[PDB]
């Protein structure tokens, strides 16, 4: 015959090797596929589209569960104080657990690019104010006020002239590897911070509400990325 | 679209149980180390009244060996499957010369090796086979039988010249390959009686199929 | 020697893989096909040729069973009456299973495509009348009445002036999957129903018979089509 | 390394597989064949060499065997008496199993073609008379007498005028199969038949003896062939 040798490796079963094998079924002719609109091919695309960022993530009673998905601004608030703050850490527990990014960076390792985060003010048409929406890179600490936040990245925005407004995170990358405990992750480090801050005081006119919500959107960019499949979940199919 | 799995080699694709051997230590069932197997692709319960849809067919037929012990278990034994073709005279014996004679195509192999196969052509003197024969060969016992219908013997068995130390089983599977068919023919929608011919039992000759209370009522 | 390494799968023996293996006789030179006529290549050729349809398949004694071959109309009837009625369903027991159609079906798994009823009326040359044949798309019941048969598809079939007519069945699918019992069948639900109707009395003269026979014949079209081989049988090999 | 699967049929071992090896002397050179008149390439060769036919296989007595390779006509013989008879049945027991060409159909299972018997008168030269061969194709049952003889096939021979004759059997086919006793055999039936009768009787002089001897040689023709390789022998080797 043919002389051959068999190698190490010769009958392994490597889950991963992505070989050939037989068809059970030889004839069988699979009905044809027809189009089907919506065929998504690379779950980046998912990565960029914008879900609601639960900034918002304190209420846990399960009927304000909703609540989680705005935040507010009132009349009360004093211009210069701190409305809400968070930090663009999507694969990380926290309010980017809400958003279909921050899942989907749950199905993998690491990861870096990008991020955008759009403000929705919804209060009444008849309400006008400012706030200042501000980045902070990472390694830098929450700005003390909103007078020392202004010295940094940021937006002053005017929800009496535009009602969203978009921020945009330059760069998250979470690669640097950790070994706590004893179970070793690949954290973060790279958190940035986004502060937003009450610029005026919230102003409105009678028959006004003295209190708004805004809503937060948010996606990761175009040139966002993930890399090692990682399958973990707590939601398994059940017994 | 496709009409692939409607074609007859498709309809007759597939390796089918044909035969199983029984080789027992102690035994009245061929007590003798050894048994002959008269190729009978009838072996498999639906195939003969699908070769019957035609009356004429010629094919080829490659056959695999499945040995083991009526507990699946394997043991190191040695077997032969020797391979009688029509016209030849099959082993008597465990010590027959039959199992030496050159013509008669052996294959030696151990249960342990995987399941032994090869390829049978089409035997028949004739250019095909036919399943059904009006006539007599050269009220009568001789009445539609095709004896041009020979496919030729597997005459299995241990090795050697004592018997084996285990009880043994072979199973011979059959699949046909490069199939035609000529004459369609109805298909047969009364009981078989006889391996040899159509007969029916005429006490009960069954509708084709299922009845129902009244042609106005489904 | 060359380098190899087995792969799951070696050593296995899979009734339906369609290798190829050494050859017992390799000098042996198979006596030569001739032509031989009515070769037939494909099963869906024997679909489409028609074979008598048991509309009537309800005597099971003995010596009536060439009764299922035929039904009967007659003088007796009165305009309107429903004369016979039938589902087409190739694959499920009934007066298909006489058919070749419906016989080969029984081999298969899936099928589809269109079908076709001939009615020859075997009555007398001198007899005449008119009946209303008509098909009932799947989900649609049978027909009340004449009347509102007459609403739907249908043919009023003058026996005086054809002898035969044909009625087409459109489309019928056997693909829906179902898991009743504990045995999971992949039965139709496209059960179109086919019924006859007296349009008028069976008319005829001094002397002519006032009972005739129809005999239905009936097939797959040519975009008829069956998947997923499954060799059933009641009839098999005796020991 | 390279990917593979053993398949069944993997470490059997076919007695008729005509596969390669390895060689045990790699350098061995064998001594060169040089020509040597003679050589046979395919047994077809030899079974159209005519050898004796032992028509008459009748003595068995060890001294009077070489009287089985002639039969004799002689004057006490009338007109129209039967010389002798066989069949046509190269590979059954018989006269024919004296040719070369009965004993190569021994090593074979099925065969067919034309066949041809020569017929040479060797009596004296003054001797005369004529003899009617005849051939009886299969089925047809042997003549009553010459007269019927001569209605067939045959050949009215004057061995006055020509010392040799050649018959043809046009046609013999070894392929019918058997299942008598329990072993399978694969029989003629296509036994043609040969008679020989006396025409005239025979005619001799003063002096010239009244017996004389016929030789028949045999040998298929071109149209010959063989199939199935069957070893078969009572003669075989020694302990
Ligand atoms: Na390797
Ligand atoms: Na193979
Ligand atoms: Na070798």
């Amino acid at each position: 015959g043919f002389p051959t040798e068999l190698k190490p490796g010769t009958n392994q079963f490597l889950t991963t090797d992505d070989g050939v094998s037989a068809p059970i079924l030889p004839n069988f002719h699979p009905t044809p596929c027809i189009h089907i609109p919506g065929e998504v091919r690379n779950l980046l695309e998912l990565c960029q589209v914008e879900t609601i960022l639960e900034v918002n993530n304190v209420p846990t009673n399960a009927t304000s569960l909703m609540e989680r998905l705005r935040f507010p601004v009132s009349a009360q608030a004093g211009k210069g104080e701190l409305c809400a703050v968070f930090r663009a850490d999507p694969g990380r527990n926290g309010p980017w657990q809400s958003t279909l990014l921050g899942q989907l960076c749950g199905y993998y390792t690491q990861w870096s690019g990008s991020l955008e985060v759009t403000f929705m003010f919804t209060g009444s048409f008849m309400a006008t104010g400012k706030m200042l929406i501000a980045y902070t890179p990472p390694g830098g600490p929450l700005p003390k006020d909103r007078a020392t936040a202004m010295l940094g990245t940021h937006v002053i925005w005017d929800f009496g002239l535009q009602s969203s407004v978009t921020l945009v995170i330059p760069w998250i990358s979470n690669t640097h590897y950790r070994a706590h405990a004893r179970d070793g992750v690949f954290d973060y480090y790279t958190t940035g911070l986004v502060s937003i801050w009450y610029q005026t005081n919230y102003v409105v006119p009678i028959g006004a509400p003295n209190t708004a919500y805004i809503i937060a959107l948010a996606a990761a960019q175009k040139n966002f990325t993930m890399k090692l499949c990682k399958d973990a979940s707590d939601i398994l199919q059940t017994g | 679209h496709s009409t692939a799995e409607t074609t007859l080699d498709s309809f007759f694709s597939r390796a089918g149980l044909v035969g199983e051997i029984d080789l027992p230590l102690k035994g009245t069932t061929n007590p003798n180390g050894y048994a002959n197997w008269d190729i009978d692709i009838t072996g498999y319960a639906q195939m003969r009244r699908k070769v019957e849809l035609f009356t004429y067919m010629r094919f080829d037929a490659e056959f695999t060996f499945v040995a083991c012990t009526p507990t699946g278990e394997v043991v190191p034994q040695l077997l032969q499957y020797m391979f009688v073709p029509p016209g030849a005279p099959k082993p008597d014996s465990r010590e027959s010369l039959a199992w030496q004679t050159a013509t008669n195509p052996s294959v030696f192999v151990k249960l342990s090796d995987p399941p032994a196969q090869v390829s049978v052509p089409f035997m028949s003197p004739a250019s095909a086979y036919q399943w059904f024969y009006d006539g007599y060969p050269t009220k009568d016992l001789e009445y539609g039988a095709m004896p041009n219908n020979m496919m030729g013997t597997f005459s299995v068995r241990t090795v050697g010249t004592s018997k084996s130390k285990y009880p043994l089983v072979v199973r011979i599977y059959m699949r046909m390959k490069h199939v035609r068919a000529w004459i369609p023919r109805p298909m047969r929608n009364q009981n078989y009686l006889f391996k040899a011919n159509p007969n029916y039992a005429g006490n009960s000759i069954k509708p084709t199929g299922a009845s129902r209370t009244a042609i106005t009522t489904l």
